[PDB]
RNA sequence: CAUGGGAUAACAAAGGAGCAUUUUUAAAGGUUAUUGGAGAUUAUGGAGCUGUGCGACAAAUGCUUUCCCAUCUCGGUGUGGUUUAGU
């Protein structure tokens, strides 16, 4: 619970994972402290590559806005044009 | 709950066909039902049928003259090689001079002796005679 | 001259592939982050993953990049289960025929699969499986490709 | 019952807030359009919150339930004994 | 009717063969979308819309008009209700059944009743979890 | 020449005799009528096609028109075929929408795919709702002969019997040449009884 | 195990706003061949990357729109129906 609460006020864990932590420590999930850092830098790592990913998707749907965006307002310049 | 569509469609003439009934109308009705209806128009043994249109799964009208002694479906559709078609006609024909049964090949739905004849095998859909 | 990587090296003893000298810089075995790193084409039209060219993984039995061949027969299974460490259970569903009764039963077989960290499948990810040397007490295959 | 479909839809799109504290201090403001108070609200803070109703002229109900009976109706896992809605978001 | 029960009603509407909306009907495409919308931000589940419309507007079919069914329109503009319409209604069944069940512990008629709605709310379920209209690890809770 | 803005762009080069015959009416009309004038600016057409029916007077004026114009062509279709039809004497005019036939895929992923609009079903009967666009299908018939034909009949409601009965013929005529599929019409005087007119 | 057929089925996916135009041109910016090899260095351009324009096409759904403010008897057709337009 030590470990767990500088964890938390040190923001390497945020509430949700403290919480599930607080509950699993009380559950006789870790058998000394360097299990427990073990199950947090798991957690961290998955957390990353979870978050890049994310980041990879929302890096191409702002691209297909863009290019959505693009092609509406050629085809407006295309309507203006064709107006003669 | 109505499990294979065929087998009610064919179940109804057959009946229609006991009844001495002239017309009988099928419901549901199906692209293999149709396909089933032209394998015994074919032969003879229906005359003109009517497909009308609801806008789900249509209604088929037939007309019978009185040459259909028995048709009915075979479930499960038992796979059937070039070599099985003597066995199935030893089976469920009447006979070997006449009646047909029904195939599903991957040249179409045709009778036993058209498929015979084409050298290929299938399904067992039915038979009528 | 490079720093040890931490990430790759926690297992008490150095982790390392066994083909190449990671230490002195030659071409081909050269990714391009411009790490000496081992990888193998294996056969029968496997594309190698580009994880595992240019990851830093280390696997023995990584079929990609160790010394593990592929010959024999090509499954295709769904992952059933990937609680082991870099193994995963998948299971192969058919029907089989009982003669007399003219049906089919539904039937299942269960295989232990060596999956390289080049993939990362999910329970229900359908995959296709090489057969390889006995890797442990029940492993006789490797991962090959996913299929989402 | 109408409140609670009432209810459910101010959920949904309008805005609310929930706890007496909260509620006077809509009724302070301009701010609250109906408050909706539990039949299981102790005496002297029902006779508080519907003096504020009064003299804010704001609409008061009274709902069937208690404040567990509320709480469920707003959708909530906790108790509430007075609800005020700040927009009605379309609702009435 | 049929599921949990021996009724064996045929009551139900039969739509028209003829799809096209009458002559009679001036009431523009986007101008029923602007009414379905606004009933909906009014609080109406998609089934209550459809019949204020046919009951007031004579609108027979959203669709027949629009083009689309009245929860597209509202999932187009995000209304949609967050809990699928039925097994809302069901869920609110079940709830009701339980409160009066809560006073009435004696009313083994009840009892049977509430097995059925929620017997029948973990098929419901079970199908919105396979088509993915309800998340995963989705459960009724009694 | 302003009457070539009701033509598509690639047509405007070299266009046909009766495509600028129907380009020159489209562009009176849009300042002479007073509903089409509403609506003919935004419109214009790919290309006019001639259709000779045997054993009848007149001809067939098939337009087609982009898809995307459908639901302003059906504001206005039937003013619009007057129109052209007193534009073109001896002719009769049907304004048909172009749509794109996807071809039936032979694999059971590729088909679950398709667009359904995009198949000939769909398209086919979107045609003939096209060359009769005032009636509507009221009932629809395949009768299959003894002999392996299947017609189709497709029955209308018989108050627009006064209206289309004339060119009944032609449409299909007209429908046999664009979708190579054969069509009988009758008429219905009680479409919800499914009740035939005699005559 | 290879190959041909695709009717009947099976497996998988989706749950439908949970979604996705091409082609001319020019200009603006930012560890490859070839120079006779081989070892540096350089710069020059390709080619992609964006954005500025430009020409020719399409487009399964009308931006010559929609919404929000504000000012105010003639032809064709059939043997009578049809878009007008006068009553
Ligand atoms: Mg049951």
């Amino acid at each position: 619970r030590r470990l767990l609460r500088k964890y938390r006020a040190d923001k390497k864990i945020d509430r949700h994972v403290y919480r599930d932590l607080y509950m699993r420590a009380k559950g006789n999930v870790f058998r000394n402290k360097r299990n427990l850092v073990e199950h947090i830098h798991k957690i961290k790592n998955e957390k990353k590559k979870e978050r890049q990913l994310a980041e990879q998707l929302a890096a191409k749907h702002l691209r297909d806005e863009q290019n959505r965006n693009k092609a509406r307002k050629q085809e407006l310049k295309k309507r203006e044009k064709e107006r003669e | 709950t109505m499990m294979s569509v065929l087998a009610n469609a064919l179940r109804t003439i057959a009946s229609a066909e006991r009844r001495g009934k002239r017309q009988v109308l099928i419901r549901p009705s199906s692209k293999v039902v149709v396909k089933f209806l032209q394998v015994m128009q074919k032969h003879g043994y229906i005359g003109e049928f009517e497909i009308i249109d609801d806008h789900r799964a249509g209604k088929i009208v037939v007309n019978l003259n009185g040459r259909l002694n028995k048709c009915g479906a075979i479930c499960p559709r038992f796979d059937c090689a070039t070599t099985d078609y003597e066995k199935w006609m030893k089976n469920i024909l009447p006979s070997r001079q006449f009646g047909f049964v029904v195939l599903t090949t991957s040249l179409g739905i045709m009778d036993h002796e058209e498929a015979r004849s084409r050298n290929t095998g299938g399904k067992v859909l039915g038979f009528f005679y | 001259a490079h720093a040890v990587d931490a990430t790759i090296q926690h297992e008490k003893a150095y982790q390392r592939q066994t083909a190449v000298n990671e230490n002195m810089h030659r071409r081909k075995h050269v990714n391009k982050s411009g790490h000496i790193r081992y990888s193998k084409k294996i056969g029968l039209g496997f594309k190698t993953p580009a994880k595992a060219l240019n990851g830093k993984y280390i696997d023995r039995k990584c079929p990609f990049t160790s010394n593990v061949v592929i010959r024999g027969r090509i499954l295709r299974g769904v992952v059933h289960s990937t609680k082991m460490h870099r193994t995963i259970i998948i299971r192969r569903n058919y029907l089989h025929f009982i003669k007399k009764y003219q049906r089919y039963q539904k039937r299942h077989k269960s295989l232990a699969v060596h999956c390289s960290p080049a993939f990362d499948p999910k329970q229900g990810d359908e995959v296709v499986i090489g057969q390889c040397r006995p890797l442990s007490k029940t492993i006789r295959y490797n991962v090959l490709e996913v299929v989402s | 019952d109408t409140i609670n479909a009432k209810l459910q839809l101010v959920m949904k799109s309008g805005k609310y807030v929930l706890g007496t504290q909260q509620a006077l201090t809509t009724l302070r403001q301009g701010r609250s359009k109906l408050v909706v108070i539990a039949n299981n609200c102790p005496p002297i803070r029902r006779a508080e919150v519907e003096y504020y109703c009064t003299l804010s002229k704001t609409p008061i109900h009274h709902y069937s339930g208690n404040n567990l009976d509320l709480g469920t109706a707003c959708g909530k896992h906790f108790r509430t004994c007075v609800l005020s809605v700040t927009n009605v978001g379309d609702s009435d | 009717v049929r599921m949990h029960g021996n009724g064996r009603g045929k009551a139900s509407s039969a739509l028209p063969y003829r799809r096209t909306p009458p002559a009679w009907l001036k009431i523009a495409s986007r101008n029923v979308v602007k009414m379905v919308c606004k009933s909906s931000r009014k609080g109406m589940m998609p089934s209550q819309i459809g019949m204020e419309l046919r009951d007031s507007m004579g609108i027979a079919q959203v669709k027949n008009v629009t083009g689309r069914k009245i929860l597209r329109i509202l999932k187009h503009n995000g209304l949609a209700p967050e809990i699928p319409e039925d097994l809302y209604f069901l869920v609110k069944r079940a709830t009701q059944m339980r409160k009066h069940l809560e006073r009435h512990t004696t009313d083994r008629d009840t009892k049977y009743r509430l097995i059925l709605v929620e017997s029948r709310i973990h098929r419901l379920a079970r199908y919105y979890k396979r088509v993915k209209q309800l998340p995963p690890t989705w459960k009724y809770e009694s | 020449q302003p009457h070539l803005r009701k033509l598509r762009k690639l047509k405007r080069g070299k266009p046909s005799d009766l495509e600028e015959s129907v380009a020159k009416a489209l562009f009176e009309l849009e300042a002479s009528h007073k509903t089409l004038r509403q609506e003919l600016p935004r419109f214009h057409v790919n290309t006019v096609r001639e259709v000779k029916v045997p054993r009848s007077k007149k001809t067939v004026l098939v337009v087609f028109y982009p898809l995307r114009f459908l639901m302003l062509v059906r504001k206005v279709q039937r003013a619009l075929t007057s129109e052209l039809e007193k534009r073109h004497p001896g002719c009769l005019v049907m304004l048909v929408a172009q749509r794109q036939i996807t071809k039936r895929p032979t694999d059971v992923y590729k088909l679950q795919k398709v667009q359904r609009s995009k198949t000939s079903t769909a398209v086919f009967e979107n045609i003939l709702n096209d060359m009769i666009y005032p009636s509507d299908v009221v009932g629809r018939r395949w009768r299959c002969r003894t002999d392996g034909s299947k017609l189709m009949k497709v029955f209308l409601d018989a108050r627009d019997r006064k209206r289309i009965e004339s060119r009944l013929r032609a449409v299909a005529y007209v429908y046999k040449q664009l979708t190579h599929r054969r069509v009988s019409f009758g008429f219905m005087w009680n479409p919800k009884l499914q009740q035939v007119s005699t005559r």
